[PDB]
């Protein structure tokens, strides 16, 4: 946790940023509505998801896009989990 | 084949005899203390007789060059010819000249190894599971063409895992395992 | 993990943490 | 023979080290600092005059710590670990915290 | 034109909301993030919180908690060809729309004219008049409402 907090951007500089799960572009906000211009122009309705990353990461990815490399991110949707009682274990030796 | 490398091959054809007698025996230099060998050299066919000291049972191996093979079984034959090849090839009875430049079996670098039985294999497979569903870890790999695999061969027992008893400077001996991967 | 600002799978980060709200929801004002 | 090995490994899962208890305390402390409700017995206005680390330790000891940890494909609460190991690590932690003027 | 399903909705809570008012905060968040919003071409017109099943464990992510709330969802949607009726609304010379209970119909430019507002699609329609339309093409919804390119019936 310590190294994670050291390498991140300051908590006071957070803001809401949305990414398109289809093409990886950062979604624009027009008239208060989040929209992917590229995918909208192609008549698609992809999912937009919030991310919490550094500014330098966004710059690096955008430059890679400028060089022609497309970077697409997926997200984890693990099914819900439930806690169950467990039987007791001692672990001491027999003396 | 020449008059020297046959003497080196005779020692490998004592570990193979031991494995023929018992497929789960531990293989290393010390096995040689239980056998004697007789060699009759010839440029066309070499004859190697392996004899078990306590039982006095004989096994006869016929050794040919790759180019000219003229094999006919004799009394107490191993049942298959031994072939010396120019380059490494698949087959438990084919040995390249590269393996026979030196007396391989008695070198300090020769391993100590064994084949696992069904119970030990089940235990190993159980230990590798991560406990999260059916995910599992994987052992390090070794090629099917190593001399260890050639020595541990049986027609009706596939070989998937090999256990090694490593020399260890602080604990004496350490146990490790490898998985065998095929060669095309 | 560093590139995307995630917690590395090292030390305290080797495990995953959840919160069980069962006891909180069984309390009544 | 596989079931016996599985049972042995499930028992092995219950031992506790510094990393796990430190992570549990860190999560609980972050949540409490940012404003969750403490789950101690006899909760009252006198509870807010205590030290937060005292509250966290009390929650752990009386079995009302809300944090759950996933270790070897299982979900464990702090009280599912071996009791003696938890006492061992908590004693050490409390000593060094007292040296730091935290506890 | 609708169906009913059982499923989980994912929501995010802050630590200061893990108090005695936990159920109220969960309900408010669920309604705020799913009540009248069109997602994947469908809307959820009614959401029921089970209140009779075990709540799953919440996942801690940085400084927040993620919770899967079980619910019964009444999904509603529309397709091409449906006939609807709604109040006309003119804001400028280019933007003319029809507002319905939960649907917005957009009229193409090459359909009528705006003068004064009033609309002339072969008949005189006063700003705020009720008109019938038929959906033709789909788009992305805005401010919790369906959007469809439609022509006046
Ligand atoms: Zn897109």
């Amino acid at each position: 946790n310590t190294i994670t907090e050291v390498l991140k951007d300051s908590e006071e500089d957070y803001q809401d940023v949305y990414v398109c799960e289809n093409c990886g572009d950062i979604a624009a906000q027009i008239k208060g509505i989040n929209t992917c211009l590229r995918c909208s122009k192609l008549n698609l309705s992809p999912l937009l998801t919030k991310i919490d990353t550094t500014h330098v990461s966004k710059v690096f990815l955008t430059q890679m896009n400028a060089r022609g490399v497309k970077v697409k991110l997926d997200f984890e949707r693990r099914p819900p989990s439930f806690y169950k009682p467990l039987d007791k274990v001692d672990l001491k030796p027999s003396f | 084949m020449n008059q020297y490398n046959v003497k080196y091959l005779a020692k490998i054809l004592c570990l193979k005899t031991e494995i023929a007698r018992d497929p789960y025996a531990v293989i290393n230099r010390n096995v040689l203390l239980r056998y004697t060998t007789d060699i009759e050299y010839n440029d066309l066919v070499t004859l190697i007789t392996v004899r078990h000291k306590i039982d006095s049972m004989k096994t006869v191996f016929q050794v040919f060059n790759e180019s000219s093979i003229n094999y006919t079984p004799v009394d107490d034959d191993y049942g298959e010819p031994i072939i010396i090849t120019s380059y490494l090839q698949k087959g438990h009875n084919k040995f390249p000249v590269n393996f026979l430049y030196i007396d391989v079996v008695i070198s300090d670098l020769f391993p100590s190894f064994v084949r696992l039985d069904t119970t030990e294999t089940n235990i190993v497979n159980s230990v590798l599971q991560t406990g999260d569903g059916k995910k599992t870890l994987r052992l390090p790999k070794m090629l099917e063409t190593e001399i260890v695999v050639k020595i541990l061969y049986r027609p009706n027992i596939p070989l998937k895992i090999v256990r090694f008893f490593r020399n260890n400077m602080v604990t004496g001996v350490e146990i490790a395992d490898r998985s065998v991967i095929s060669v095309a | 993990c560093h590139f995307f600002s995630k917690v590395p799978n090292i030390g305290t980060g080797y495990y995953k943490y959840f919160i069980d709200l069962g006891l909180l929801m069984r309390m009544e004002r | 023979i596989g079931n016996h090995i599985s049972a042995l490994k499930r028992r092995y899962t219950r031992r506790i080290s510094l990393f796990e208890i430190a992570g549990i305390i860190a999560e609980s402390y972050n949540l409490l600092q940012r404003g969750r409700l403490p789950l101690v017995s006899e909760f009252s206005d006198e509870t807010m005059k205590q030290n937060m680390l005292h509250v966290i330790i009390q929650e752990i000891e009386e079995g009302s710590c809300p944090i759950v940890i996933e270790k070897n494909g299982e979900l464990l609460s702090v009280n599912d670990f071996d009791k003696d190991g938890l006492k061992f690590h908590l004693d050490y932690i409390i000593k060094i915290w007292k040296l730091q003027k935290r506890y | 034109s609708s169906f009913v399903t059982n499923g989980y909705l994912s929501v995010t809570l802050e630590p200061h909301e893990l108090t005695l008012d936990i159920k109220t905060n969960i309900r408010n968040a669920v309604y705020k993030t799913y009540l009248h919003r069109e997602i994947s071409g469908k809307m959820a017109k009614k959401i029921e919180i089970r209140e009779d099943v075990e709540l799953p464990l919440g996942e801690i992510v940085n400084n927040s908690v993620v919770i899967n709330v079980p619910c019964v969802i009444t999904y509603a949607y529309y397709h091409v060809g449906d006939i609807v009726r709604g109040t006309l609304n003119i804001e400028d010379e280019s933007n003319v729309t029809i507002q319905c209970g939960d649907l917005i119909c957009k009229l193409s430019r090459d359909s009528g004219t705006v003068s004064f507002c009033f609309f002339r699609n072969g008949n005189a329609y006063d700003n705020g008049s009720e008109v019938t339309a038929v959906l033709m093409e789909a788009q992305q919804g805005i401010e919790s409402s369906f959007v469809f390119l439609a022509n006046i019936v």
